């Protein structure tokens, strides 16, 4: 049962990611290298933040929910957008095929260093926890949010994007890297179910990633 | 996963024969009785639920194991329950089981997984076989898993026996009555044998009489020209290791002329703390004009006139050889030819409450604990003094004012003995108990000595066994059908996946016509 | 790779602690509530190989690899025939790590017949010259350092604190290091056969000229860089076995440079061969 178990969860977080790069047409770019070297670059950015947050952030006593340590971390999280400017400025091809390559590169990292050995051991576990179902759906909301934030930085980076649009990719991009934070003390101050709270991250990626679609779509046809 | 200690059946061999549980690796799904296969499960059962039919079922159907749920309070279990567990914990002692027995104080944690297991086993039969599939996907299993070892024979288990000793006016020539009692419990489970009556009110008994004793021989004018021995046994209900060791030293060894020689007689105190009948068991009725039948005549007398209520009598007993386990601790000294008896409020020695575990404090009274104390010791000290040659009456009572007994210090020792359990198996011999018992006595008894019992290499005449105490870890599962109803429905949200990002070019052309129509308007 | 990875576990008085700084590491991290300061107390654990010391190794190599690629190249051609032009690459590590292995070999007889002639001839005036030996169980596995004589000076320092505690040690640590390393350069080069005059005889052998120049001017003109390079190299070598060690580089900044310099030199060889 044991060995079901974490092969059903093992393809619930696995399957998704090679759908989306078997259709996004990555695999007809023999991108897979580039998704290798984004996924290093993450690496590399991952350890640098933690460099940061030991060297510069003493750990707080109080028992209370970190409310300051959740912010900073969450203010440390944009060294993942400079992360993920810089594999896209490194990569060479269309818009799409950039944000996709950065974003399926950064997830698949995060899948395989945050939430493989957990599944592995866990899931292999004599005690069956829903836990390790709901971490399988939130590596695909990850891999969505990824994508949203990738698209963002894109259009930020862009040379040609209008001063309008500008003020709304930035709040967008603010709005994307304190959401793990806010959705964290929206949870601890409503004591929401696990459940929940997985479904209120979704919902929140996905009105993200709707907004940056749309935004997405207006900044290219103004162009077009 | 919930967390709970499990208290084995015990393991032991005596005079090579198997006794109790070999396995002690339990990893098995719990299941109620109710459930029709209880093959490689854990069979959960309540105490007030339980029965000696039912678990033979659980041991003809191969359960992986058997859980017995100990309601926290014993008192409060219905004494007809208990009445009937005892006289089947003897049956299932002598019976050979490979099954793991375990024994589980309730918790509320506990009872929630019993009755959410035995709602499961229930469900299985009452509905149709789509509704059953439905219930079992979103049932919640639990798994048994004991983190204990597999249990091992303890190759060098001493047994420790206390003897002490107070000398009469006109020293060691002079006849020795010999007052035994075994501290040792025995019961299914060894963690849970406090023994309470069996046989702490006769160590308590026992101790009383030697404080009353060493008092009395303390000074010259009550000195008495008697020998008195204090014989605190182990392994008593192991067929008296300890007492067959102490006589094999005194009566072997030349040096130790007290016993060759100068034995008055022998009164074992075995379950004097309960009851109004008191029984003297002997293996030979006592010759008229032999010590034996004078202390007899005078516990006779003095139970008819001085406490009427308890009916005393004498219950004979021929000593069988061929039996492995000697019925009485007084047939292993008239094997020996040292006149011995018995005194207990048990009929027979094959009563259940001798050794079982719910044999309790609460189950021994005060007051006739007192009441047994006094009647013996008046016995004894008439026997001693020869009062009633003397022509003192039967109906006066010698201890009394300054020699009352202590009914405040019979139940302190009392609650001492019964506060841990005392199985041979759990007395060390560096034990508390034993340490405290060799104090007490060295108090009031003079020339206290530990004599130490272990079984031959070659043929040993007990083995022990360890894993008495395990914890038991009930783990949540989910059955398989689950993990495939959970597998068909990731195949179908994979599915989905799919045909969305195949037709997300349709979503981006609605988009764009929506952003088209939101800028002309 | 043994510390970076090793998945023993040393039983620090407070806990058993893992002696692989990466697998350390990632454990504190998975049992620590306090993420931040067991990181903290990985980049800076006092008594098992650091995260800090791993970092430090890293970007020693990557300096050391760096310094190995500098060189002179001669254009030489080959005076039988027209059009080939090939350099002769002079390298700032001209003597290679043969300077450091010397020294080193030269220390430790020195160390073996100090701590010999201290255990046999104990308080004889030339034996606590050449050292003194005490076994310091500081909290940690039991080590001797030499706390007199010229041992202790030729001993590294274990940290910039007891460069601070003993300056004079560490000045006269640093000036023979460097001294030992030139001179041994030097000699080599004119023991191995690999000075100016020989290398002219190799090229000549290959039938390899230097534009414009006859064979013996290419002596004169490989004299003027060789000698210069190899103490250079030398000298060079040496100041960067002190940083590496003053940096605490895993495996020692000694162990490093020849590890590097090693392993370059087998990749050279394995792709002439190829």
């Amino acid at each position: 049962m044991t060995l079901f178990h974490f092969g059903n969860c093992f393809a619930l977080a696995y399957f998704p990611y090679f759908i989306t790069y078997k259709c996004s047409g990555l695999s007809e770019y023999n991108a897979f290298w580039k998704c290798v070297q984004a996924g290093v670059t993450y690496l590399f950015v991952q350890l640098c933040k933690m460099l940061f947050l030991a060297t510069f952030f003493p750990t707080w006593e109080g028992g209370i929910y970190d409310f300051i340590g959740e912010f900073m971390k969450a203010s440390v999280d944009v060294a993942d957008l400079i992360g993920l400017n810089l594999v896209m400025s490194r990569n060479a091809g269309k818009g799409e095929y950039k944000i996709m390559v950065a974003a399926l590169g950064w997830a698949t990292a995060e899948l395989i260093m945050s939430r493989c050995i957990p599944l592995w051991v866990g899931a292999r576990g004599i005690e069956f926890d829903w836990k390790y179902i709901q971490m399988s759906i939130d590596s695909n909301i990850s891999l969505v949010h990824y994508i949203v934030a990738s698209a963002q930085v894109w259009m930020i980076t862009r040379y040609d994007l209008y001063h309008t649009f500008r003020p709304a990719v930035l709040l967008l991009m603010f709005l994307s890297v304190y959401k793990a934070f806010v959705m964290e003390t929206f949870v601890h101050l409503c004591s929401l179910g696990s459940w929940t709270a997985l479904l209120a991250r979704a919902v929140v990626t996905g009105l993200l990633a709707l907004s940056t679609l749309a935004l997405y779509v207006a900044v290219v046809n103004v162009h077009s | 996963a919930h967390e709970f200690t499990v208290y084995r059946m015990q393991q032991y061999d005596l005079q090579g024969q198997p006794y109790g549980t070999r396995n002690a690796v339990l990893n098995t799904e719990a299941r109620t009785i109710d459930a029709d296969v209880l093959s490689r499960r854990c069979v959960l059962m309540r105490l007030l639920d339980f029965s000696y039919e039912q678990y033979q079922k659980a041991l003809r159907q191969s359960a992986g194991a058997v859980v017995i749920i100990l309601p926290r309070a014993m008192a409060a279990v219905p004494q007809d329950v208990i009445r009937q567990f005892m006289e089947t914990e003897p049956e299932m002692l002598a019976m050979e089981t490979v099954v793991p027995v375990y024994f589980a104080v309730e918790d509320e944690a506990l009872l929630s997984i019993y009755e959410q297991t035995q709602a499961a086993s229930a469900a299985q039969g009452s509905a149709s076989a789509a509704e059953v599939l439905l219930h079992t996907a979103t049932a919640n299993g639990f798994q048994m898993v004991t983190s204990g070892v597999q249990s091992k024979a303890v190759s060098d288990w001493l047994i420790t026996s206390v003897e002490g000793r107070l000398t009469g006016l006109g020293g060691e020539d002079l006849p020795t009555i010999v007052i035994v009692a075994h501290y040792d419990a025995f019961g299914v489970a060894p963690w849970l044998s406090h023994g309470a009556d069996s046989n702490g009110s006769g160590i308590s008994v026992l101790l009383e009489l030697a404080r009353l004793f060493s008092r009395l021989y303390t000074y010259k004018r009550t000195h008495a020209a008697y020998n008195l021995l204090f014989f605190a046994s182990g392994g008593g209900k192991f067929n008296y290791q300890g007492t067959k060791r102490w006589l094999e030293d005194n009566l072997d060894h030349t040096d130790s002329s007290l016993l060759q020689d100068n034995v008055a007689f022998v009164l074992c105190l075995d379950t004097v703390g309960r009851g109004d009948s008191l029984h003297l068991h002997v293996s030979k009725p006592p010759r008229e004009g032999t010590l034996q039948h004078a202390f007899l005549r005078e516990l006779e007398a003095v139970a008819a006139h001085q406490f009427p209520e308890v009916r005393f009598s004498m219950v004979h007993k021929k000593i069988n050889l061929a039996e492995d386990i000697l019925a009485w601790e007084h047939e292993r000294f008239a094997i020996r030819r040292l006149p011995a008896f018995t005194l207990s409020h048990l009929e027979s020695h094959r009563d259940g409450q001798r050794s079982s575990i719910m044999d309790v404090r609460s189950r021994v009274d005060s007051k006739t604990l007192t009441r047994n104390t006094r009647l013996i010791a008046e016995a004894l000290t008439r026997v001693i003094y020869n009062l009633t040659e003397k022509g003192t009456p039967p109906d006066m009572p010698v201890f009394t004012e300054q020699m009352q007994i202590q009914q405040e210090q019979l139940d302190s020792v009392m609650d001492w003995l019964t506060n841990q359990p005392r199985a041979a198996q759990l007395v060390d011999k560096d034990g508390t108990l034993l340490s405290t018992l060799e104090h007490y006595l060295s108090r009031y008894l003079k020339e206290v000595k530990q004599h130490h019992i272990k079984a031959d290499k070659r043929d040993p005449e007990f083995v022990f066994y360890d894993q008495l105490k395990q914890v038991m870890n009930a783990y949540r599962v989910k059955p398989a059908i689950f993990d495939l109803l959970l597998a068909v429905c990731i195949g179908a949200y994979l599915g989905m996946a799919y045909t969305a990002v195949q037709h997300f070019d349709l979503l981006y052309k609605t988009v764009q016509r929506l952003l088209v129509k939101a800028k002309t308007q | 790779v043994w510390k970076a990875f090793s998945p023993t576990t040393v039983n620090t008085g407070r806990g058993m602690e893992f002696e692989g700084a990466i697998i350390a590491l990632f454990h504190l991290l998975a049992t620590r509530t306090d993420k931040v300061r067991a990181l903290r107390e990985a980049f800076y654990r006092q008594n098992l190989p650091n995260l800090m010391n791993l970092i430090a190794t890293i970007f020693v190599f990557a300096v050391v690899i760096y310094f190995q690629g500098f060189r002179v190249d001669l254009p030489i051609k080959s005076a039988r025939y027209r059009g080939q032009y090939n350099t002769y690459p002079i390298k700032l590590f001209y003597t290679s790590n043969i300077p450091i292995i010397l020294q080193s070999a030269l220390v430790s007889n020195l160390y073996v017949i100090s701590q010999m002639l201290s255990a046999r001839f104990s308080g004889n005036l030339l034996v606590s010259l050449l050292g003194t030996w005490s076994d310091t169980s500081s909290g940690g596995p039991a080590r001797a350092y030499p706390v007199g004589g010229l041992c202790h000076y030729l001993s590294p320092p274990e940290s910039f604190g007891s460069v601070l505690e003993d300056p004079v040690h560490a000045v006269v640590y640093i000036v023979f290091m460097l001294g030992s390393c030139a001179f041994f350069s030097k000699t080599w080069i004119e023991v191995s056969g690999s000075s100016a005059k020989d290398v002219a005889k190799q090229l000549k052998e290959q039938q390899m000229v230097m534009r414009g120049h006859r064979e013996t001017s290419m002596v004169h003109e490989l004299n003027r860089y060789i000698p210069t390079a190899a103490a250079f190299g030398g000298l060079c070598i040496g100041a960067l076995s002190v940083l590496a060690d003053f940096l605490g580089a895993i495996g020692s900044g000694t162990g490093i440079l020849l590890a590097v310099t090693i392993i370059y030199q087998y990749f050279e060889i394995f792709v002439k061969e190829q």
